[PDB]
């Protein structure tokens, strides 16, 4: 009932990074503190890392196990946004803002980072455990797909839409803002191929699979706290990111078609701002 | 989760296969005990607590002058004598959450039940004690509801107008646009609902000084007005809603329709504005024989004949504009624009359908004017006239706008207190007072025709509530009885409470003397025929009440003759809605929606039982789309011989329901008298 | 494709590597040829047209009937015995298909250039002859051009207003912004540009009636106006424009400017108003000392002083608001709000800036008032007083809105003909005669203060033209050293007429006992400054004219003290936008866009070369988006020191500039004493 | 020393069907004799299922084994190409020119066609024979999808492009140069990367690899006889179409570093002209 529309979605949606001059940005880059600059590296390098395993492993391994031409096809094309697109974005970036040896040091200690390792390795973990022929793996692989696209990027997301809501970093706010928007209908596409499984299922799976989702949802929520804690108490921003966190999140579960799980909470405005006929017969006439 | 709210809520917890009903009084004590008593501000004695009301800006004190605080004392003790208990949480919740008066910080309670009874009371009887515990004595014993604006304001310094429903005329005209754009915002800024008639203007692409093709036609003032409401939205605290009302032979008729397509443009589509249409017998007559039809330009039609399209006879003045070659029209299928309409309403519940033959083959005013349109709620139908609004420095002509103070009578409670007689004349007076006492400063027309037609709407709600614990179905023959005997009564004591009014006071209602009332007429058919229950247990329903016969009627009849009556309109059903919940009454007479409401207030849900529901009476209250709509519409068209003005009327279909079966529908309520047609509302 | 489009079309096909810019002469003689003569309606005398365009209803016979047939036809033939042919396609084109009155039917040319200009000459003139003969003389030579409204509908029947430029100020109140909704639909349906002063308006946020929280804030009103404008579009051929203009320092100032941001939400983007800011002295002190600033409730300033926000001088009251608890304010950054408004100039070219106090420490009327906001062309600078519009019934407290009717000198033809003195006169005599004429129906505070001020604009055109055709360098120190002495000359004739006809007259302006040029406090620079120019080539260009010197300005002083001024207000420069091409003019005071102007016209693209462009004087006619803006805005401040009102100025930016460098524009802008900023154009 | 310029000239290659309009085709599709139309029918779902397993499964599959994420992007690129461009553009065509049942029949006459069913089972069996690690197995891969891209297109090819170039359906004929643009690119680049591998072998290795490339080339080459024979027979043009094929096997043993196999001939004439913001520092306050 949806693949060719969000296949005329995502097609039109379309872009270059080349598109975007990024140079402009220096001019706001070199009045940002210590602190700022350090919390946008590590939030950069944390989004690029984590796009990198939906590019490499995330698409094409729901490519490989979903049936149909058309969403194979859908899924082939947002794999390609990953590697040919978000990734050559996310590196024009950092090579306009850092010089080499900066770029080198940040990767080095975002790869070693406890909390960026801890949700980057349990969505890996559920790609590589999706069996051939076993709809309930693919499932919890689209589910860990769906937390990344529609949840766990945002506590990323949230620094660059916060400059773009200032007036900072427009440039590269820009290019975000894009990548966001490709992130939001993957989410949103591959929430609909698992709730076509989830529909698929007895009661007593699914009561399963919905325990599944928020157990493992519950998981990455409380890492991203500590994540969130670790980049942006240095900056003062935590309390309002963590509200980020919880409304990204019922996003994601809402294209699992499930509940939201956490209260509504209203967002940093700084941030928003970034962001049957039938025919009469003649005797109808007549009583 | 309060706990009268886990009390309420075990309402659906079935036990021995049944609801739980008795759970309900144990909730709205438990509400009452833990927080209506709690939040409640404590005054050592009612002197006390007159004076912190009236010096705390809350209270007006000049409607409490006239009366010596003995006077006052008694009258709240008989507010308080009856020891009024809620019987379900929904009544009491409703009442302390949108009628009980609270401090400036909506922290405590400073009003009671009691308390607001006793000061709408005060009120109402403009210093007469007597009539002040007369009035106490109707409210508390519920048979009386006054509307949810005079309720909620009477007696109060920082409140809106007691009448909260105007009908606006607009005449063809830059500054008379202008103007109802104006008044719209003032009367949606006092909290009233607004309804605009948009039939002289004329239609796109008509001439602006003899420049072709200059109109914007009715979208574009739809679109101001729609803004104007937007903007003028009470504070925020409820949208401005206002209706715009088109003649189904307007040339914008389909563009006017358009405005409520969703798949429409944001620049056409209009949101918060809604959307009435005003069908002649005409346009019903040549979509019944499938003759092509045409819609006129309104100012050809004006400049060729010198009155405008809608002051006109339709039925008789469509031949003249088909064969006029300076009118110029447009081809339309009627079939279609049904088919259209149907649709419409399947979609998203608009138009309103307003049967003008049906509204004014009945009025009693048409020497005065034809009924063009109808209000927000379309239960309003009385004569109005344009008014002309000139340049700056210039005289306006000021014509005749359209408001009515609603009340409405609580038919369980009256019918069990065999109080018809003196409920409605006491309704009636205080609807009077209402409409004596209102004076609205920015709509000349409005503020002249209340005190030249002195119009007042009395309502009544609890019909399919009085009947289902009474033992009858809503669409049997006994019910349409009973409703036929019913507001046959209250007719004629509306009309014999009016002509003692006009007796009392040495006055009609401006061009009395050219109705049907000064000539007879009305009572033509109460004076032929009988109105007395046919059925043995609908006539037992009256035991203890006099039934009006063909005598009484004349004997009215001739009294009116003699002085005349004081209101131009009287009786309107509105569909009476917020306040339906306080008085324990199934909304207006309509059939109920469910038979349990599940409502969701803050994160708690609160379960609504239909009052008096019961597993003897879970039959009986059967709900609205399972029931026949055709004999609803012949419930509706049976209170509705007896209303002079329209009876707010909502449709109840199901997703199965095709356009063809809700067109079925609309051309029974047409051929049955049906004047208006509100709401269809799909399950 | 049309032989005289084919030989314009040549203009670009370069022979010799040259322009062959003489095709445009043979293009113009073509289109003539081929159809102006062919489609001009033919009568057999001046009595025969006369008759036949009256009695059509195409001329007003009022102004006609001054004259006797004699005198008009003696002032017809003055407009034929020039020969005034169209050096240009464009100019013709322009003229027929614009201003050249048409048959109703638009097939046929009842009109030519120059019964155009003797029929404005007769409608100047009022019954005199010889005055008649003088006003056809300054046209025909195009020395001075009426603007378009006065040109186009003068001595028309049909005719709209010959005022185009209002300004409305808005109290903070419903009934007023309803008068104003209502008076702006009235103006615009005259085809005039309506510009709105939202300072008054309380900030979103603010309570109505001891209702917190319940205004809308400026935006609301934005929306209603912008509705209203889209409404009174004027048939559609000329869509409704309005502005609307807020103070820096109002609360609402982010959010009125978020209404042209692309980004916004289409519930809250203002499609068809124009936005401009004010900003005072104060904020501009604030943003360069990098300090935080607050922007107030205006609603609690009113209260708290009884004043508004804007009638108050914030380089004085802006710290006794900060530190007033009763003052509600909130805090925001001077320097992003800066850039911000640099990112929206860039991005859509709004807001217009206005320097408050670069346009009040030279206003002549600040005792009458302040000058708090401009018009839709940024060049209108008034003092205005809000009107108090009451509800229904009570009388409305009018106060002053601002108009003026527009005229340009030709500065070209003016220097050609040595006639400043007695060009600016007439035209000083013809905008007086516009302003006596007109009689606004619906805008009784328009009217009242186009009776009290008798406020005129006299602009002037083809500067960069005149200079250019004169081997003068735009931005070169000649230049401003011309503009200086011709308009300090053309204000010196201005003054002396306005105190001629005060004199004749016996009636001063309204309050200029209190304005500067009565106290003599206006002629204190000029009394004390010789402005004749300090280069002999520009002194050259004055030769056979007498430059006003200090001695004159002492008598021009003193003739005043004597006799006092007519008009509050006489000079101001605005756009000029399509009556140049009629002229064959650059456009005001501004730098040419473009050498070769290339449009497209039906299906055919034509190309319209700078007026005297060659290749001689190629290099002169150096474009805007080459230009160094701030020798623009140096060029613009010596004129603004000899214009009482404001000047249309557009910033011309290359897409390369960042927003640092319109700040910097901006900011030089206001250190050399520009009063607004116009538009921010991007190439 | 190639991806790069690679990855430049596929992003700017991009194009969907939509940008040609197709209706202008309507009357020389409408001329054509039916025994035309029926090949040119079958000619283009021949293609739709050669491209349909490209993008589902050759591409993809080569991506996840070829190292290097900027050769990756690339591939991925390709693959998106193959199923979300060229695959469909040919339901375009369909959809523009025949009817629903004829379209049905054609997609039903695909799947039961030996020929197309046995090139199908020979490339994407090599293709699902990829063993991780395995270059040898690649290189087979590889090999085959070359000989897919670069010479099995090409019987298909032959037909648009001999309309095409006595201007007929050239709407659709436009279409299909672009996915021929496309595809002699995507031949090149899988080449070099197959070169890479067959260097690295022994002399010994090498032999037996040039033994696989030309005993599956002939295997494939027979079988497209058979299957050219099968269609063109009826239109009179199979001689004509085997030399056009022989040319192209020749282009995709050269994408392969190896010598042409088969003798030059001359082909169809018609068939070759078928061929900013910055913040305000202090100074800007003062002049
Ligand atoms: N450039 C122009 N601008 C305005 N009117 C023009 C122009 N060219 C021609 N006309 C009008 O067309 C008429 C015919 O033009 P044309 O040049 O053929 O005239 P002519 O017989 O040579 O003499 P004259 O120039 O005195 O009219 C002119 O008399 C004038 O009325
Ligand atoms: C001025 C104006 C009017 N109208 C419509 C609304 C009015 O119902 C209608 C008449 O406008 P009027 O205000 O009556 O204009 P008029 O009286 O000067 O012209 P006429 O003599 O023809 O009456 O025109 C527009 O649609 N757009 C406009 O801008
Ligand atoms: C009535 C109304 C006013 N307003 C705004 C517009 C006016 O500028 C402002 C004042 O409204 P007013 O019409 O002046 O209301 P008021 O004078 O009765 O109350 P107060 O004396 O406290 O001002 O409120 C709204 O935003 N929405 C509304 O519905
Ligand atoms: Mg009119
Ligand atoms: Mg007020
Ligand atoms: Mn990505
Ligand atoms: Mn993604
Ligand atoms: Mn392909
Ligand atoms: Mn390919």
């Amino acid at each position: 009932d949806f693949t060719q529309m969000f296949y005329n979605q995502n097609v039109k949606q379309f872009w270059l990074p080349e598109e975007i001059a990024l140079n402009g940005d220096l001019l706001t880059w070199k009045y940002l503190g210590k602190n700022e600059q350090d919390t946008y590296m590590k939030v950069l390098a944390g989004l690029t890392l984590l796009d990198t395993e939906q590019g490499n492993t995330g698409m094409p391994i729901v490519a490989e196990h979903v049936d149909g031409h058309q969403r194979k096809a859908v899924l082939n094309f947002m794999a390609m946004m990953e590697n040919a697109v978000h990734a050559k974005s996310y590196s024009n970036i950092f090579m306009t803002l850092a010089p080499t040896e900066t770029i080198n040091e940040v990767f080095e200690w975002v790869k070693q980072n406890k909390y960026l390792q801890k949700k980057a390795q349990m969505i890996v973990g559920l790609y590589k455990a999706i069996q051939k022929d076993d709809e309930i793996s693919l499932f919890k692989a689209m589910v860990a797909s769906v937390y990344l696209e529609s949840f766990l990027f945002y506590s990323g997301f949230y620094y660059p839409l916060y400059f773009y809501g200032q007036g900072k970093l427009m440039q590269s706010g820009e290019i975000i803002n894009l990548i966001l928007r490709d992130e939001a209908i993957h989410g949103v596409y591959v929430g609909l191929l698992a709730q076509e499984i989830y529909n698929k299922q007895t009661e007593e799976k699914k009561a399963e699979l919905r325990e599944f989702a928020i157990d493992l949802l519950n998981q990455l929520y409380e890492n991203e706290l500590e994540y969130t804690e670790d980049l942006y108490d240095q900056v003062g921003l935590s309390h309002d990111v963590k509200k980020f966190i919880r409304y990204n999140a019922n996003k994601a579960l809402m294209n699992l078609g499930f509940d939201p799980y956490f209260e509504e909470e209203d967002i940093n405005p700084i941030v928003l701002n970034g962001l049957t006929v039938e025919p009469l017969k003649d005797d109808d006439f007549y009583f | 989760v309060p706990k009268w709210i886990q009390l309420n809520n075990e309402i659906m917890i079935q036990k021995d296969g049944k609801f739980q009903f008795d759970k309900d009084k144990e909730a709205v004590h438990s509400y009452f005990v833990d927080y209506i008593n709690q939040n409640t501000v404590f005054f050592h004695n009612l002197k006390e607590k007159l004076d912190y009301l009236v010096e705390n800006q809350y209270y007006e004190e000049e409607f409490l002058s006239l009366y010596s605080f003995e006077d006052i004392k008694e009258v709240f003790k008989t507010a308080y004598a009856k020891k009024f208990r809620f019987p379900s949480f929904m009544s009491a919740f409703k009442f302390y959450n949108d009628y009980a008066l609270k401090t400036n910080d909506k922290k405590k309670i400073l009003e009671r039940y009691e308390d607001r009874i006793s000061i709408v009371a005060l009120f109402f009887a403009n210093g007469d004690t007597e009539k002040a515990k007369e009035y106490v004595n109707l409210m508390i014993n519920q048979e009386y509801q006054p509307s949810t604006p005079t309720f909620l304001n009477a007696g109060r310094k920082r409140r809106g107008e007691l009448v909260s429903c105007f009908l606006l005329e607009v005449n063809d005209s830059l500054n008379d646009i202008s103007r109802a754009i104006d008044i719209s915002m003032q009367l949606s800024k006092l909290g009233g609902g607004v309804s605009l008639n948009l039939s002289k203007l004329r239609a796109k692409g008509e001439a602006i000084k003899d420049v072709e093709n200059a109109t914007k036609g009715v979208v574009g003032v739809m679109k101001l007005l729609d803004n104007a409401f937007r903007y003028a939205d009470q504070m925020g605290q409820r949208q401005g809603s206002g209706a715009a009302y088109l003649n189904i032979f307007h040339r914008d008729i389909n563009d006017f329709l358009d405005t409520k397509k969703i798949s429409a443009d944001e620049d056409v589509r209009v949101k918060t504005l809604s959307i009435g249409v005003v069908i002649p017998d005409k346009f019903v007559e040549l979509a019944r024989e499938d003759k092509a039809a045409y819609v006129f330009y309104p100012h050809t039609i004006y400049k060729e004949y010198g009155q405008h399209m809608d002051e006109m006879d339709m039925n008789e003045m469509y031949d003249k504009f088909v064969d006029n070659p300076r009118v110029k029209k447009e081809k339309i299928n009627p079939r279609k624009l049904l088919e259209k309409l149907a649709m419409l309403r399947s979609e998203s519940g608009y138009p309103y359908i307003m049967f003008q033959d049906n509204v004014n083959k009945v009025h009693a005013n048409n020497h005065i004017s034809k009924v063009k349109f109808s209000n927000l709620c379309s239960e309003v139908l009385q004569a109005s006239q344009v008014s002309s609004y000139t340049d700056y420095d210039e005289e306006d002509e000021i014509g005749l706008d359209i408001s009515c103070n609603l009340g409405s009578l609580n038919i369980l409670n009256v019918m069990e207190h065999k109080s018809i007689e003196k409920t409605v004349k006491l309704a009636t007076d205080s609807l009077t007072h209402v409409s004596e006492t209102t004076d609205i400063r920015n709509a000349p027309a409005v503020r002249r025709a209340n005190k030249a037609m002195k119009s007042i709407g009395l309502g009544a709600m609890n019909l399919h509530g009085y009947l289902a614990q009474n033992g009858i179905a809503y669409e049997s023959p006994e019910a349409r009885d009973f409703a036929n005997t019913f507001f046959m009564m209250v007719n004629f004591y509306s009309i014999q409470r009016s002509a003692e009014i006009a007796k009392e006071k040495g006055e009609t209602f401006d061009q009395y003397e050219g109705s049907t009332y000064a000539t007879g007429e009305y009572f033509d058919k109460y004076v032929s025929t009988d109105f007395s229950p046919k059925y043995e247990k609908i006539a037992n329903l009256f035991e203890g009440m006099h039934i009006p016969t063909t005598e009484d009627w004349k004997k009215l009849k001739a009294f009116v003759a003699e002085h005349g009556m004081y209101h131009s309109y009287r009786l309107c059903i509105a569909p009476t809605g917020s306040i339906s919940y306080v008085q324990s009454s199934t909304a207006s007479v309509m059939p109920i929606m469910e038979r349990i409401e599940e409502r969701t207030y803050g994160n708690s849900k609160t379960y609504y039982p239909m009052p008096g529901l019961a597993s003897n009476n879970w039959f009986f209250y059967k709900e609205a789309y399972d029931m026949d709509m055709f004999k609803v519409v012949d419930m509706i068209a049976t209170i509705q011989q007896h209303i002079d003005q329209g009876i707010s009327f909502t449709l109840f279909l199901k997703d199965t329901m095709t356009t063809r079966d809700l067109n079925r529908i609309d051309l029974y309520a047409h051929h049955r008298g049906i004047k208006t047609i509100y709401y269809a509302r799909t399950k």
